[PDB]
């Protein structure tokens, strides 16, 4: 069951399939922080377009 | 010259080069405890705003 | 674990540390009553100011 959680923050979880009922779940909260996080830092725009 | 803010828990540590943005929901800092190294030639200074 | 309440109603909960794993909690619910409820009922304020 997914729990009760504040309003601008956000859940996720996984690890099932091991032959019994435990598993791994996660909040990530995206508080204002100002540094976004992601993959694939962007390269470079190509100049003169 | 840095320093460091965190009026209503807008909590910027700042440096001439870059500064670091952050906000936290339980967050409240009212005391501040600086300290000296054992000698300076001038006079080393600090500022609680 | 925080049960899920209605989208303007607000929770608290207290009462651990008595050796068993039972508690209190609450739930204030804010409905639009009109009657502001709080401690420190308002003195005076100073007139010519």
């Amino acid at each position: 069951v997914t729990p009760y959680l504040k309003p601008y923050e956000c859940f996720g979880w996984s690890w099932n399939d091991n032959q019994d009922s435990i598993y791994d779940w996660w909040i990530a909260d995206f508080v204002s922080t100002g540094a976004f996080v992601c993959e694939s830092n962007p390269e470079a725009p190509k100049t003169g377009v | 010259m840095f320093g460091v803010t965190w009026y209503n828990d807008l909590v910027r540590i700042v440096f001439p080069p870059t500064v670091l943005e952050m906000q936290l929901d339980g967050l409240q800092w009212e005391r501040v405890q600086f300290n000296s190294p054992v000698n300076a030639g001038h006079a080393t200074r600090f500022n609680v705003v």
